[PDB]
């Protein structure tokens, strides 16, 4: 399992800020981690370090072994858990409406579908116009930039992608060599 | 809630947050019934308590 | 603790920070619940 | 039937919150929303 | 899809009514507010032909009005998504071709127009048309449409077609 | 969500009995024939004539007995009569037209019998 800790080396690098990766670098030596220990060698605040510790009981990322003396081991298989939610809540936001190009009229800033104007569409002139005022419509505007939203998480989640490649890769590796 | 969304939107320490969560509970059962035995009374004026939805329709 | 105990310490190679993580980080707060597990291979199949 | 072998605590209830011990946890309403969410 | 269906009703006579020819007076009461006033959910009243039964008239407590339901048989015309359609054209425009069917509303977006039949404003009436100018839809043109979509309000109905799919254009 | 592409039909269009273009103009006429005695009446709607304005000018068969055979036409046909109506009001000429007119007809007979019924009906319509 050293390239489980090299998923680790990774994730840390990936998420957890210096205090607390100061503390998972401890981690990294899976034999013996006493409470005691890790307070003196961190040089940290006890109920500072407990808050730490109490977070990473959150992740059920150690399992406390209790004599009363600690010992701490990896829980997190939620990488995945991460990744399945994270992935659902990017897509329905990028996941957009259609063009969804409906009136608007810009001087009651008042919103048509192409069906609202549709009805109003004055024959007379061609054009579109709005309904208690007839001053001619314009785009949905601001409004839901969904589109524009869609392609920035499309290149800003899977740009983390190739920075990620050297972890996704090792997991997979090394899950595959954990049999 | 205003404040917690934000409190809890940055990472807190997850110990304001106990003592916010039950300020929370604490004023949404205030909202409804008052007169339950325990939970320490709210006010505003002149040690006016609350009237509450079911202290609406006594 | 503010300024009182210190650990002046060197590590670094490259590392990703990000943004929707930090979201994702406080849209995954559920902690004890279980039975999510099964949930993310039912959603990826 | 059903498969499990586990025990269930003895729920207390304190002010606003409840807790309980077969280790005495004190329940969350996500937590016991979710156990909800599955009742047939 | 006209349809011959069998819907329901009640009149609210006032007392003034009553008296001999009084079941008759249900009758003209019934066709005015029934017909030529379509509705949303059950699509357009054209015409009705025979009514079954007439209840017994419910004296509510004051307020004077005796309610009697009714029972009647009308021909309905309810369009749905994905029909095809013979129409005419109304008003031929840039953004599309309208189009008419009966007394329902239909627009062609020009996306949802072949690329052959362009749009052509430099003629006095407004036009589609090939290149080749092999066929000019203009505006009282009778053409094929498939609707996409349906709309319903108060006592108007409209639909969207597109002229894109096979075996469309004039009829 | 409600299409007649995937033949989603509100579930009162059970006993909804159809009809195409003629037999509407048929008994259109008969409604002015109403209006022809029973005097003491008022004026027509706005509708009844719009829409006997609009199928008037288009027919899609001639006469009575034309459509009283094609009904007999369809009879003995393993058919949804939802599909019947369709092709009334369509006057297609060719078998792949009509299921590039139908989402829903490819891979029910072959393509030929519909297209003979596209036949039995340019046979029967008296063009001019
Ligand atoms: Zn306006």
């Amino acid at each position: 399992p050293a390239a489980l800790k090299r998923l680790a080396k990774y994730v840390i690098r990936g998420f957890y800020g210096i205090e607390h990766a100061l503390a998972l670098d401890i981690l990294i030596r899976n034999s013996c981690v006493k409470e005691e220990d890790m307070l003196e060698l961190l040089k940290f605040d006890r109920k500072q370090l407990r808050s730490v510790l109490n977070n990473l009981k959150g992740d059920k990322f150690i399992k406390c072994r209790m004599r009363y003396f600690i010992n701490y081991r990896t829980l997190v298989n939620v990488v995945k858990y991460k990744l399945d939610h994270m992935r659902r809540r990017i897509e329905t936001d990028e996941r957009d409406s259609t063009n969804r190009a409906s009136f608007k009229c810009p001087v009651c800033s008042s919103t048509f579908t192409d069906l609202e104007a549709n009805q109003l569409f004055d024959p007379m002139t061609g054009t579109f116009r709005c309904t208690f005022c007839h001053t001619e419509v314009e785009e949905d505007e601001s409004a839901m930039p969904k589109k524009d939203a869609r392609t920035l998480l499309a290149r800003f989640n899977e740009q983390i992608e190739p920075i990620y490649a050297l972890l996704r890769e090792t997991e997979d590796v090394n899950l595959a060599y954990e049999i | 809630n205003n404040q917690l969304r934000r409190n809890e939107q940055n990472g807190a320490a997850a110990h304001v947050i106990a003592e916010d969560v039950k300020l929370l509970q604490f004023h949404v059962a205030t909202m409804v019934d008052n007169e339950l035995p325990g939970l320490p009374r709210a006010m505003q004026k002149s040690g006016r308590p609350l009237k509450s939805l079911k202290q609406r329709l006594k | 603790p503010d300024k009182k105990k210190i650990l002046f310490f060197n590590d670094k190679s490259c590392q990703f920070s990000v943004d929707e993580e930090f979201q994702k980080l406080w849209r995954s707060v559920t902690v004890d619940s279980m039975d999510e597990e099964k949930i993310e291979e039912y959603l990826k199949r | 039937h059903g498969g499990c072998g586990r025990y269930q605590p003895r729920i207390r209830r304190s002010g606003l919150e409840l807790y309980a011990e077969w280790k005495k946890i004190l329940l969350s309403p996500e937590r016991v929303h979710e156990i909800f969410k599955r009742i047939s | 899809m006209f349809y011959h269906i069998s819907l329901e009703h009640e009149i609210l006579l006032h007392p003034r009514y009553f008296g001999p020819n009084l079941l008759n007076t249900v009758k003209q009461k019934l066709f005015t507010e029934v017909e030529g006033t379509c509705t949303g959910k059950y699509g357009f009243v054209i015409a009705v032909t025979t009514i079954d039964n007439i209840g017994a008239g419910v004296i509510q407590p004051g307020r004077g009005f005796v309610l009697y339901p009714v029972k009647y048989k009308a021909i309905v015309f309810r369009p749905f998504k994905g029909e095809v359609v013979d129409a005419v054209v109304t008003q031929v425009n840039k953004v599309g071709l309208f189009t008419e069917i009966g007394p329902m509303s239909c627009f062609i977006s020009r996306h949802s127009i072949p690329s052959e039949m362009e749009f052509d404003p430099n003629s006095n009436p407004p036009c589609y048309k090939t290149m080749d100018e092999d066929i000019v839809i203009q505006q009282d043109d009778e053409i094929r449409l498939k609707i996409v979509g349906t709309r319903v309000d108060k006592n108007d109905i409209f639909a969207i077609g597109s002229l894109m799919d096979d075996y469309l254009g004039l009829v | 969500e409600e299409d007649a592409s995937q033949l989603i039909f509100p579930k009162e269009f059970e006993t909804a009995e159809t009809l195409l273009n003629s037999e509407v103009h048929m008994l259109l006429e008969h409604r002015k024939q109403q209006n022809e005695s029973a005097e003491d009446e008022q004026e027509l709607s706005e509708v009844f004539m719009k829409t006997l304005n609009y199928t008037a000018r288009f027919s899609r068969f001639k006469n009575r007995e034309t459509i009283a055979s094609v009904r007999s036409l369809l009879l003995q046909k393993k058919l949804h009569k939802f599909e019947l109506a369709c092709l009334a009001n369509l006057c297609p000429e060719t078998a792949e037209e009509s299921k590039a007119l139908i989402p829903s007809l490819e891979g029910r007979f072959e393509d030929e019998e519909l297209q003979q019924i596209l036949d039995d009906i340019q046979t029967k319509r008296s063009f001019q």
